[PDB]
RNA sequence: GCGAUGAUCACCCCUUCUUUUUUGAAGGGGUGGGUACAAAUGGCAGUCUGACAAGU
């Protein structure tokens, strides 16, 4: 009902800190994400490929254009 | 020391092994997110905290940006890093096995009975 | 026969 | 008719009902009474099977497929009847052969103990300690709980001796035992 | 010949090689003693 | 033998024995320094 | 549901059904009444009937139908929302089967289950046969060596229950002449012991299960043959029913087998030898499961591989 | 990755009916409506709960575009427990099964497919899931299957056709409720491969606006897909 | 109102006040393991080669 008091608004705010603090443990450290991200890109780039897809767009774009 | 059949079988094992590992890994999203706003004054006052109804920490987490109302290990993370490398290791072996297989196929192809002028254009009867 | 064989591409 | 498999979980009941409701399309009030007679309407399955049969996603199977279901369901029904017949035979035979052991623990349990020993003569030759571990893998005789198990194993050993080494064993000693 | 082995295969092969070395050492030691006598 | 302890090969059961592996690891080492 | 499917199909095609025609006729008494129809196609079809109705189908009527479908469960007393969902679910599957040209005689999943069931029956019938031989072998242990067939063995028990009966009982329909006299000689000189009628009755009951199961096993074999000649008639003509059914079961579906190259079909049932040979630099198999095809049997020597 | 024997901690996602399985890696996860089986071979995470054994299925972003949307961080997903959903372009149960999991027993999913061969696979999966109503019909003529579909809360369209905007509008005009949900998967190449994907995405947003659908947010699906985006809009009849 | 026809014998969930004062008051569940059966489109696990062959 939006009857939140100053004291009530403090207890809930503490819960936000408490829950968010706990989820940081599952979030992991920033340093590992630096290496993990680099590994993720290397795995993704080879598996997804799409280098030909990037080239195909350029070829189709170049073909349609008038050349003088 | 090995034949073409042996190398082919190993590469196929890695390829299926790679798919199961890659499927089971999780990769963070990198796509662009855009929001459509009715009015310019609504645009200027927009902030990620209000739109998502989340705290600043959750805004950065696109995958699980929990609503604030809802809110109201070095060994462990190392095993994660080994694990992402382990998929990389399969990726490295697969290309290495592919290179060996390609060379084996070329040698057999050369041994094949042909004009081999580079092959001369000749219909095979 | 283990002596005959040699292991490669190890992780 | 996938729904009906849920409506009658009992395996024996389901087969008999399948014999009657071969095709779920056939639904009559008289047929409802007939299947209502099968088992009881207290569970309410009789009205459910009519309602579900009218609205279900089951794909109709060919007559030959249906002929195999009922025929196979008949084969299951025969075995269940024969199993009940054989069970009675085992109970009667145990009383004749091992009245003391059967009376002490039971016909089925006594028969399992005899088979584990390999024969009634083998069971009688064993010591009470060996008899106890003979049925310790299926918990045939099962700190105060263990004492009863050991006590019952000793009495079971004696009961087997009276049965094996008697030309016409009686149940008099098994009863007091 | 060059071959590619999994983890379990490698453990079995390592275990055998350990055993043969122990057996070779033990057999030689007995030989030297009886040779000395 | 318990079902989990049973293995298809005699070698695989032997590896399971913790006492055996400790002796092999110790005994394997001493031969190596001597070598 | 059969009526519902026919009625639904007419609606999809835009045709007026007899029930709808009968339903509209009942209201025919009201002169000059306007008919609102969701589809233009159905509206035109109703117009052709010559009924005294001005049929209207326009975009504005869509707002009307939206409200009705939103509140249809309340509009129709006596029917709950859940029951409408179930009737829609059952009808949808019926329509989907019709659209997909589903036929009860062209489902492979019966083949995969029948062949799996056929092997299960062979195993179980074998175990019951062994029990009968051991249990009845107590009475007359020499029969098993004489007659090896389980079905023939069980029939001898049914015809004659006790060795005494062997003198008068005739085994001509079960056994040849030379075998039937052998059992008669064995009966009198047997080492077995007598059994009671109570023991005999249950052994007869067990034997009756042997012949019934053998009878049904033949039925399942014929049933699978009928299935194979309707679901894959061309394959059966070439490889046969039994090997053809086994091929489908190994892949798990007819489509899964269809997408396989002919090389894989050659060695489909010899994966253990295939992958052992590939990893050890040794020659590979060349028949697999097709070795039991009739044509391969007719071949000899190296021609079997070809 | 998380091998068969690995242990994970399951915690709820921001969207109702979606879960995250914590451990060595997070995993996007949904509760299994039909436990004990997988529909396309996905790994299943199973947990004891008082003891009844509840099961969960892994949701692969690379196979499902809706899953890729959740990964990108979509603000709002109208697909939620106890809601009717109309799924257009249901090639098979790869993504419809997961949508069927999210809605739960109370909700229903209307899966629409045109091609016969994917359709038979869809029917086979639907038998396991009672809440899925398969419709083997062309989405370009929604009047054909109007009977089988009631009013729906949300519409999800994965149809890969150049004229998908027309298909979305026709289906929404008949079945989608006022203020309802609209989630569209757009592939730039199928519509117009000549021009950049950004131009196509802007072009589609305009067509939705003409059809009384108010766009709320747009999201590209990289790295899961290239030249794809998910557009989330609300159906404003008034 | 006993007994040789048999007694006995894995893990976790001093401080405050006060006193005629050396006196009074207060602070069953989950893990793990063993036996038998059933299911998994769960793992090992990867589906051989590819243009010549045969006759005068």
């Amino acid at each position: 009902e939006g009857t939140l008091t100053d004291h009530e608004r403090k207890y809930l705010n503490k819960l936000i800190k408490r829950n968010s603090q706990n989820l940081r443990s599952w979030d992991l450290e920033e340093e590992v994400r630096d290496e993990l991200e680099d590994i993720q890109q290397s795995i993704l780039k080879d598996t997804v490929s799409t280098a030909n897809t990037d080239r195909s767009k350029r070829r189709r774009f170049k073909r349609k254009q008038f050349k003088e | 020391t090995q034949d073409s059949n042996y190398v082919r079988t190993l590469r196929q094992i890695e390829l299926k092994k790679l798919e199961k590992g890659a499927k089971q890994l999780m990769f963070k999203s990198s796509g662009n997110h855009t929001i459509f706003v009715d009015s310019r004054e609504k645009m200027n006052e927009f902030t990620p905290e209000k739109f998502f109804n989340t705290t600043s920490e959750m805004v950065n987490r696109s995958e699980n940006r929990l609503t604030k109302d809802q809110l109201a290990k070095e060994s462990l993370d190392k095993k994660k890093l080994k694990k992402f490398k382990q998929v990389k290791q399969h990726l490295q072996r697969e290309t290495q096995l592919k290179q060996v297989q390609q060379r084996m196929d070329a040698q057999r192809e050369l041994l094949k009975k042909g004009s081999k002028k580079k092959w001369k254009k000749q219909r095979k009867r | 026969e283990d002596e005959d064989e040699e292991e490669v591409l190890a992780m | 008719f996938p729904e009906l498999a849920k409506l009658v979980p009992d395996n024996y009941t389901f087969a008999k009902l399948v014999l009657f409701i071969k095709d779920k399309a056939s639904l009559n009030d008289d047929s409802l009474h007939d299947l209502a007679a099968l088992l009881n309407e207290d569970s309410g399955i009789a009205q459910r099977v009519i309602d579900n049969a009218r609205i279900s996603m089951g794909q109709d199977i060919s007559e030959t497929d249906m002929e195999n279901v009922c025929v196979f369901a008949q084969r299951v029904a025969s075995l269940a009847d024969y199993r009940r017949q054989l069970y009675d035979y085992l109970c009667e035979k145990m009383h004749t052969v091992a009245p003391n052991l059967s009376e002490l623990i039971g016909e089925v349990i006594g028969a399992r103990l005899i088979s584990h020993a390999g024969s009634l003569t083998n069971l009688s030759k064993q010591a009470a300690s060996t008899v106890q571990i003979l049925g310790a893998e299926k918990a045939l005789f099962r700190k105060n709980k263990g004492r009863i198990s050991r006590y019952l194993a000793n009495k079971c050993s004696m009961a087997s001796r009276i049965d094996n080494y008697s030309e016409e064993p009686s149940n008099v000693f098994g009863s007091v035992l | 010949r060059a071959v590619v082995l999994g983890g379990d295969e490698k453990k079995a092969r390592s275990f055998i090689q350990k055993v043969l070395t122990i057996s070779k050492a033990k057999d030689s030691k007995r030989k030297e003693q009886k040779a000395s006598q | 033998m318990n079902r989990k302890e049973r293995k298809s090969t005699i070698l695989e059961t032997l590896m399971g024995d913790e006492a055996s592996n400790k002796y092999f690891k110790r005994k394997y080492n001493e031969i190596q320094e001597k070598s | 549901a059969a009526n519902a499917l026919e009625e639904a199909n007419s609606i999809i095609e835009g045709k007026v059904s007899s029930q709808l025609e009968k339903l509209l006729e009942e209201i025919k008494k009201d002169k000059k009444s306007t008919l609102i129809v969701s589809e233009t196609k159905l509206a035109n079809a109703i117009n052709k009937l010559g009924l005294n109705f001005n049929v209207v189908s326009d975009a504005v009527t869509l707002d009307i139908y939206r409200a009705i479908k939103e509140y249809l469960p309340e509009l129709l007393p006596g029917m709950s929302d859940n029951d409408l969902s179930k009737m829609s679910l059952g009808l949808a599957h019926s329509i989907g089967r019709h659209k997909l040209k589903f036929s009860a005689d062209k489902v492979d999943v019966m083949i995969i289950q029948a062949i799996a069931l056929l092997d299960d029956l062979d195993k179980e019938l074998n175990t019951y046969a062994m029990r009968c031989k051991e249990w009845y072998g107590w009475h007359f242990p020499e029969l098993a060596k004489i007659v090896t067939d389980s079905v023939a063995y069980a029939r001898i028990i049914l015809t004659m229950g006790i060795r005494s009966k062997a003198s008068e009982t005739d085994l001509s329909e079960i056994l040849p002449e030379e075998i039937e006299e052998r059992v008669k000689t064995a009966a009198e000189v047997s080492m077995g012991t007598e059994i009671t009628q109570t023991d005999l009755d249950n052994i007869n009951a067990l034997a009756e299960q042997i012949v019934e199961f053998a009878a049904y096993r033949e039925q399942l074999s014929n049933y699978l043959s009928a299935r194979m000649k309707a679901i894959a008639p061309n394959l059966t003509q070439l490889v046969g029913e039994l090997v053809g059914a086994r091929l489908i079961a190994h892949s798990g579906s007819l489509i899964s087998l269809a997408k396989s190259p002919a090389s894989t079909i050659q060695i489909l049932g010899a994966e253990k030898a295939l992958f052992r040979a590939l990893k050890t630099k040794h020659d590979t198999p060349k028949y697999g499961l097709l070795y039991h095809a009739s044509l391969v049997g007719q071949a000899t020597g190296k021609n079997k591989g070809k | 990755g998380a091998r068969g024997g690995a242990k994970v901690v399951i915690e709820p996602h921001r969207h109702a009916g979606v879960y995250i399985a914590r451990g060595k890696e997070d995993l996007l996860v949904t509760k299994n409506m039909a436990p004990g089986e997988s529909v396309y071979g996905e790994k299943r995470i199973s947990v004891e709960e008082p003891p009844t054994k509840v099961e969960y299925r892994v949701w692969n972003p690379f196979r499902s575009k809706l899953a890729a949307g959740i990964m990108g961080g979509l603000d709002e997903l109208f697909i939620a427990p106890g809601k009717k959903v109309l799924y257009l372009g249901a090639a098979s149960g790869t993504s419809v099964s997961h949508v069927s999991d999210v809605v739960g027993p109370e909700g229903v999913v209307y899966a629409v497919e045109f091609s016969h061969r994917p359709g038979r696979e869809l029917i086979s999966m639907a038998k396991k899931r009672p809440n899925i109503i398969p419709i083997i019909e062309d989405a370009r003529h929604p009047q054909k299957y109007r009977m089988l579909i009631g009013m729906v809360d949300c519409v999800f369209a994965d149809v890969a056709q150049p004229d998908q905007a027309r298909i979305i509008a026709l289906n929404s005009h008949m079945f989608l409720k006022d203020q309802g949900g609209v989630v569209i998967s757009i592939k730039a190449n199928c519509i117009d491969s000549t021009v950049d994907a950004e131009t196509v995405f802007a072009r589609e947003v305009q067509k939705l606006r003409e059809e009384r659908i108010k766009p709320l947010e747009q999201l590209t699906l990289e790295p899961y897909e290239r030249d794809h985006c998910i557009v989330v809009g609300r159906y404003m009849r008034s």
